[PDB]
Order: structure tokens, then sequence, then C-alpha cells
């Protein structure tokens, strides 16, 4: 979820 | 691969930078508020909050840190040109063990207190959170590194090794991920030499003590989990539970 959206 | 002294020297600088621009606390306010410490009554207050109240707002807190690490993986040399399977592998195993040991900066050897929510407070703060041997173990965690008297840059350099950790299971370019380390090895090592500050090699933790630290994080979090799963649901940040279970 978040990390996936965090990183880009 | 990392050649000549003058690639190694560019990778400690390099390095550096992406930490310092990460940092959610600056040493020097952290160093000048050292002073400004709870209260008996303070510290009464924070005893008498709900064992909820108390996880949620570490939660909190720790969750708003855990974005400046990822901020700082961001910036890395070489972490972002790993796969994305990778960059999650290696933030899911790594951003907690950063955090902690970034967290030395805010802790107080010469009194044992730590900064949190304003001002430094004991271990006995947080007593309301039902996880003393966490608690401790922390700040003797926090304790032992005072002790070395580490440098910024030495942070800086040590953290990026704790992240990129060539050993973490689900990795799928491995060989990519060791000539990373190794790289970052050769510019952490070369950095001591050059400060002849060597000598604090051995005094490091042993691997697996950063491991044994968020082991128990995530073992009091099932507990605490168990007792309070609507707060958790409604009131823990997603980016946290996404982390930690
Ligand atoms: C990484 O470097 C630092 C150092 C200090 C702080 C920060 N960043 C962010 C800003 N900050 C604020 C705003 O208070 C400080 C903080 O969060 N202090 C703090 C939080 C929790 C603590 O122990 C509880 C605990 C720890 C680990 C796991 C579970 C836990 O309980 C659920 C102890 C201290």
């Amino acid at each position: 979820k978040i990390l996936h959206r965090l990183l880009q | 691969p990392y050649a000549s002294l003058t690639e190694i020297e560019h990778l400690v600088q390099s390095v550096c930078k992406s930490y310092r621009e990460t940092c959610q606390l600056r040493l020097e306010d952290l160093l000048r508020q050292r002073s400004n410490i709870f209260s008996r009554e303070e510290v009464t207050g924070y005893q008498r909050k709900s064992m909820w109240e108390m996880w949620e707002r570490c939660a909190h807190h720790l969750t708003e840190a855990i974005q400046y690490v990822v901020e700082f993986a961001k910036r890395l040399s070489g972490f972002m040109e790993l796969c994305q399977n990778d960059q999650i592998v290696l933030l899911k195993a790594g951003a907690m063990e950063v955090v902690l040991v970034r967290m030395c900066r805010a802790y107080n050897a010469d009194n044992r207190t730590v900064f949190f929510e304003g001002k430094y407070g004991g271990m006995e703060l947080f007593r309301a959170l039902g996880c003393s041997e966490l608690i401790s173990s922390i700040f003797d965690f926090s304790h032992s590194l005072s002790a070395l008297h580490f440098s910024e840059d030495e942070i800086a350099l040590y953290t990026a090794l704790v992240l990129i950790n060539a050993h973490r299971p689900g990795l799928q370019e491995k060989r990519k991920v060791e000539q990373l380390q190794y790289n970052l090895e050769l510019a952490f090592h070369h950095h001591l030499c050059k400060t002849h500050r060597q000598s604090i090699l051995a005094k490091l933790p042993p691997k697996g003590k950063l491991r044994s630290l968020c082991s128990q994080h995530v073992e009091r979090l099932q507990i605490f989990q168990h007792l309070h799963p609507i707060v958790v649901q409604a009131a823990f940040p997603p980016l946290y539970k996404e982390l930690f279970s």
C-alpha cells in the first residue's frame, strides 16, 4: 500500500 | 565497484549529505534542549495515560521517523537503481533498525533520558505501555551507542549499511545488493581509517542485536493489538501497520 506510493 | 580513493570518498560525502538532508531532528537542536526535562508532575501525567493512548502516540512519532528513513533510502546512491521488490524488502526489514540507531542522537547518557514530545524523560515515562523490557532494551542500546561518541558522518555511513543488507530474505537481485553493500563497507571503513576511528569496529553492536530489538517491538505490538484491536485498526498509522502488522 503506502511504501509503494512513497517510493514513487 | 569503486576502484580509486577519490571514488570511495565521493561515496562518503554523498552518503553524509543524504543523511543530513533526511534527519528530522538536527543534532544541535537535540543537544541544546538537554536541560529541558519533564518534571515529576509531567512524568506522573504520562504514567496516568491509558496504555492505548501511549501506544498510539508512540506509533505516530515512530511512523514520522520512519518516513524520514524512507527519504534517506530514496536519496542513497544505488538504492533507487534496485528493483521495487528489493527496495520494499530492504525498507521493510531495515527502516525500524535505522530509527533505533538514529535514536542515540536524542539520548542523553549523562542522565539516561530520551527526547520525546518536546522534552527529555527517563524510561519511567513509558510505563503505561506495559513493555518495560523493550523500553529498557532500547535505552541500553542507545546508551551503548552514546558511549562510542558516534559522529554524524559515522551515523550516516553506519545507517546506510544497516539498510543495505544483502542477507535480507526475499531479495531478487542479491548480487547487486551485495555489490552496493561492499562499496558502502569500503566507504565506512575508509572514513574510519582516515579519522583514526577504527577502534569503534569491535565496539559496534552484534548484528542480531538490532534484529532482537525489532523482534521485541513486533512481539509487543501483537500483544497490544490482541488487547486493543479496534484502536490499532482505527487509530494507528497505515504505514506503521504495513511494517509491523
Ligand atoms: C529516530 O530518532 C528519534 C528519536 C526520538 C524521537 C524521534 N526520532 C522522532 C521525534 N520524537 C518525538 C516527536 O517525540 C522522538 C520520539 O519519537 N521519541 C520516542 C518515541 C518512542 C520511544 O519509545 C517507545 C517505543 C520505541 C520503539 C518501539 C516502540 C515503542 O513504543 C511503542 C522513545 C522515544
